[PDB]
RNA sequence: UUAUCCAUUUAUAGGGAUGAAUU
RNA sequence: GAGAACUUUGAAGACUGAAGUGGAGAAGGGUUUCUUGUCAACUGUGAUUGAACAAGAGUUAGCCGCUCCUAAGGGAUAGCUGAAAAGUGUUUAAAGGGGUCCCCGUCUCAAAAGGGAAACAGGUUGAUAUUCCUGUGCCAAUAGUAUUAUGAGUUAGAUGGUAACAUAUAUAUAAAUGAACUCCUUUACAUAGGCUUUACACUCGGGGUGCGUUUUCUUUGCACUUUACCUUUAUAACAAACCUUGGAAUCAAUUUACUUGGAGAAGAGGUUCGUUGAACUCAAUUCAAAAAUUUGUUUUGUAGCAAUAGUAAUUCGUAAUUAUCCGAAGUGGUAAGGACUAUCCUUGAAAAAAGGAGGGAACGGCUUUGUGCUUUGCUACUCUUAAUACUUGUAUGAGCGUACCAACAACCGCAUCAGGUCUCCAAGGUUAACAGCCUCUGGUUAAAUAGAAAAAAGUAGGUAAGGGAAGUCGGCAAAAUAGAUCCGUAACUUCGGGAAAAGGAUUGGCUCUGAGGACAUUAAUGUUAACUCAGAACUGAAACGGACAAGGGGA
RNA sequence: UCUGAUGGAGGAUCGAGUUGAUACUGACGUGCAAAUCGUUCAUUUCAAUCACGUUUAGGGGCGAAAGACUAAUCGAAAAG
């Protein structure tokens, strides 16, 4: 909306283009992190879990 | 016609059921749903209306009696203000200070409101056009433009006539002179650029 | 004037002290033919009161039950 | 872009009146055409409607003020010697 | 195209004597006055538009029915229904708080 | 201070301690 | 007709060109108006004409105005001054009043453009028309008593909704108690800028009817195809404001521009005003389901007014009858409303009149001891609108204007004078254009004269070889330039300008190419417009803002 | 600080009406006219322009100032 205020687009074939190439960019970058974000999350329940396997031995 | 706000302010009737209207030059700072209190023990602040012996020296007072039960004469054009500078000590009298930096003293009994007239510093605007003062005595009376007296023929005026455009005569008159002859500078008692 | 969609308010106001005429008005459709539509008027002090009958046979009844001390005026 | 280099606001006179009228007609127009905080509501939406009045768009109140400004400084000085006491 | 005339007395372009053109079963163009607007009532306490009344010419006003010119609170249609709830409110806690002072006299 | 002059009001309590108010 | 250049009729050729010798009013005039007659003088030539002369006619209102209110102001009353004549106008009036026992507070005139009860369409005369005729409406007023009907309340004054608010449909939405006193609202208001809606206007294509052209062409060129006030008109649609729920940063919503939100935004669901005035299946009509409120369609109606009127046609007779009156869009001239933005040492009337609210005075009726307060029953009485009957002064709608001109010969200027003199309506083509030029509706073809001839001289114009201000006090007068698009613009400067500086190129017609939207079946298909802008080929006696319209520049 | 758009200020700019009157020292000068006619000029959002009503009266009024204007009369109107 504040892109077409400003003069940016003189057409309507251009401004679908350039909001298709948007939301296609703006798809990928949720894409990669979210998955990195689960990922990352994954490895926190092993680290949480050793150490309840350490201190149910040693620790008393 | 005037400069300076008026303030709409209504009372409630002591002597019978109604209410009754006022109209008050607005000293700077009041605004619309204030209470201000007008009477000889009321409270010292900025718009209450009170009595001049009641006030300190250096208060700053404006809408002023000369005389009591007057009703206001005194300091009332738009951003002006007069100053106590001095109490008596039986009572009975108080002196200020007024705008032009001339000092009296007046009855202990006159009342005045506490602050400045509102809407001050309006001549800090040059004019810059013939129409706007066109406009502005539009509303005041019939004073605008002036024609001078050396740009008149002699009938009409006592510094008309001449081949050259000058006064020929000493411009400054006697405070005894009649009626159509007082016209240049009335009863100067110095003429020329002030110098302190 | 006024327009009536209640066939007992309409004869109601035909049987009143101050209704004096009955106005008759028979026309052709504009759709088709044998199509003799017929709108019944009342004239009462204060305003026409106008009836509209899609049917020539029930208007055709209503007009014959109508009380005899109204005048009658024929337009068509 | 930018439009102008000095004159700003003053641009609507044109050539007249000599330069130093148009900059003094500027320092004070500045200031006559500005916005100033309600202490009232807290928005900063007080305009002039006259040469003495002020009023705020959102909550309507009218305050009484400069004629080119919302507070002129000797007000201020005798409000706050008032208030000291 | 066909052209008009004033047909009442005033001849003059004043607001009271506005004009809107209409069109005859006899095949003409005539001229008919129009009537001015009317103000809407008003708020005694913040001068805005009372909701529910309708906006009349006193004349239209006089002859005009009861129930379109008031509404059914403590003060109809005369004062908004803000200002009233604001009334009410003032009222009750400042009796409130006065009675709170009286009795901390001792 | 009573002649004389001025001012104010509906000639409306003798001096000191931004609700509503009438029968 | 005794007598026709300037009386009338028909046929031609032309003008006005909606900023009109077209329509309607004010000031001013006063019968100039209409019908008939008519020529002594007038109508600067004629005249049978005429605003001239003579005889008789013609102006119709509860709804158009005045009459009422107040304005800038005028005249007055008390008092005071002055020989008076006059000047001034609460300056210490025991005044003016209104309210039913009190309070408020001078009188009167001044607006035919300010304020303000109420009306429309068709027809009609030789001369008047929102005034007459026909039909349909509206506004204001209408005593007392009694009866009869319309509805409502109580067995002393009604209800619904959470809320914003809503409710009386009787022939007709007429009734929802309210005193003293008090407070508000309408009447009621400047300028500039763009955006938007709706009526009137204009235009394109279908259907019907009539007319025109027709050696050739032409599914063709023109005309008509209408719908007022009033019914709170019902209901739709829309810019706004407010209510309920909800709970906002990854800030959102949104305009051409803007604007707005924890003092409660978006989303979802509601209430009201304004605009407008049959839009929306709007109203009736069940074919069959859902109630002791639903579907395509029941099919009707220009929603009533309303076709019975108006217009265009075809008829038969010496007042007569029939058929049409209905399908889809575009342009943006004029007027009004709406929500907004901005400007001011400028902030842009009043009164008559009308409405809303606070407060709570008083009060169920009919006879029932007495002196307004003391005694017994019925738990029909209290309002409201309409009609009737009787008593009452004779229980609707006063008085004045209304013909005509408004300059072209009706006015002022000594006149039938090329002068002066206030307001509203406003078609087609070309075009930025209500300019200029040409045209349709309406108006005219008239001017104190005509025919012939055509030299000097004059007045208003048009051209000129070669030179180009040498003419003259002086480039006086006249020429040259000019629209729009694309390029390019100095000194100086108060930095805003100078500037259209100076300068250069292009412009017709015809045949094509490209760019800019909306809507519905799902990116894929389909329908469907308005006007501008940019390129290419071809073409002509090198011409093209082709007429009109339209800067000369510089030191 | 620079670039593109949006926006609509100003006693801004051309210009028809309206209000005026620069040149031809044009016509006319026994006029159409006791101030007209033609062409050419100045002005159009503001100190703008019109209409009615109203106030100011002669040695006085009114004047963005020319001794201008005050009913064809003004360096002191008109009637007796
Ligand atoms: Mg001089
Ligand atoms: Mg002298
Ligand atoms: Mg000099
Ligand atoms: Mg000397
Ligand atoms: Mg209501
Ligand atoms: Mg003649
Ligand atoms: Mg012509
Ligand atoms: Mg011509
Ligand atoms: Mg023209
Ligand atoms: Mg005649
Ligand atoms: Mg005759
Ligand atoms: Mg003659
Ligand atoms: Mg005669
Ligand atoms: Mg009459
Ligand atoms: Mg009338
Ligand atoms: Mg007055
Ligand atoms: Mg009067
Ligand atoms: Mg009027
Ligand atoms: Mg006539
Ligand atoms: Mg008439
Ligand atoms: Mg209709
Ligand atoms: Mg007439
Ligand atoms: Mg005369
Ligand atoms: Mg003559
Ligand atoms: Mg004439
Ligand atoms: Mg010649
Ligand atoms: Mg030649
Ligand atoms: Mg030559
Ligand atoms: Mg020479
Ligand atoms: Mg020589
Ligand atoms: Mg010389
Ligand atoms: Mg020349
Ligand atoms: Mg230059
Ligand atoms: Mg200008
Ligand atoms: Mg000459
Ligand atoms: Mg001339
Ligand atoms: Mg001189
Ligand atoms: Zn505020
Ligand atoms: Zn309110």
């Amino acid at each position: 909306y504040l892109k077409c205020k400003g003069n940016q687009f003189k057409n309507k074939r251009t401004l679908i283009e350039a909001i298709q190439r948007e939301k296609n960019e703006t798809l990928k970058k949720k894409a990669i992190a979210d998955q990195l974000e689960a990922k990352r999350l994954k490895a926190q329940v092993l680290r949480n879990k050793r150490k309840l396997k350490k201190d149910k031995e040693v620790v008393a | 016609g005037r400069g300076a706000p008026l303030a709409k302010v209504i009372f409630k009737r002591t002597e019978k059921y109604g209410k009754k209207e006022e109209l008050i030059i607005a000293s700077e700072g009041m605004f619309t749903g204030q209470y201000i209190s007008c009477g000889t023990k009321a409270p010292l602040s900025v718009g209450n209306i009170l009595p001049i012996g009641k006030m300190p020296e250096g208060t700053l007072i404006c809408n002023l009696e000369h005389r009591t039960g007057n009703r206001g004469t005194l300091v009332k054009a738009s951003g002006c203000y007069a100053t106590v500078v001095g109490q008596s000590e039986d009572g009975k009298k108080t002196k200020v200070r007024l705008p032009s930096g001339a000092k009296k003293t007046i009855d202990a009994k006159a009342r005045a409101m506490v602050g400045v007239v509102g809407a001050g510093g309006r001549i800090d605007k040059p004019i810059l056009k013939a129409g706007v003062a066109h406009h502005k005595y539009r509303v005041k009376r019939n004073c605008w433009p002036k024609v001078r007296g050396v740009a008149m023929n002699p009938v009409e005026h006592p510094h008309g006539g001449g081949n050259h455009q000058h006064i020929g005569h000493p411009s400054t008159v006697s405070r005894s002179a009649p009626a159509g002859q007082k016209v240049g500078l009335i009863a100067a008692r110095r003429t020329g650029l002030l110098r302190g | 004037p006024k327009q009536i969609t209640d066939i007992r308010k309409f004869l109601k106001i035909s049987r009143k002290p101050d209704t004096t005429a009955v106005i008759i008005m028979k026309k052709k459709s504009k759709t088709k033919k044998n199509t003799v539509i017929t709108k019944l008027k009342l004239r009462t002090k204060k305003y026409l009161y106008t009836m509209v009958f899609a049917d020539r046979k029930k208007a055709e009844r209503i007009e014959n039950s109508l009380l005899p001390s109204l005048k009658r005026i024929y337009y068509p | 872009s930018r439009r102008t280099k000095k004159v700003g606001l003053t641009g609507k006179y044109g050539t007249r009146y000599g330069s130093s009228l148009r900059k003094q007609i500027k320092k004070i127009e500045l200031m006559q055409h500005a916005k100033y905080l309600c202490t009232f509501c807290g928005k900063t939406a007080t305009k002039r409607t006259c040469v003495g009045i002020w009023k705020c768009k959102k909550c309507k109140r009218k305050v009484c003020g400069g004629a080119w400004s919302l507070t002129t400084p000797a007000a201020v000085a005798a409000k706050s010697t008032i208030i000291r006491l | 195209a066909q052209r008009v005339h004033y047909r009442r007395h005033n001849h003059y372009n004043t607001k009271s004597n506005k004009v809107r053109p209409v069109r005859t079963p006899g095949g003409k163009l005539t001229i008919h006055v129009v009537k001015k607007k009317a103000g809407k009532p008003k708020c005694a306490d913040c001068k805005t538009a009372i909701q529910g009344v309708k906006a009349l010419r006193p004349a239209d006003n006089y002859r005009a029915r009861r129930k379109n010119r008031t509404v059914a609170r403590a003060y109809g249609g005369s004062i908004c229904a803000r200002c009233i709830r604001e009334r009410i409110m003032r009222a009750f806690l400042f009796e409130e708080q006065k009675c709170v002072r009286q009795v901390l006299k001792e």
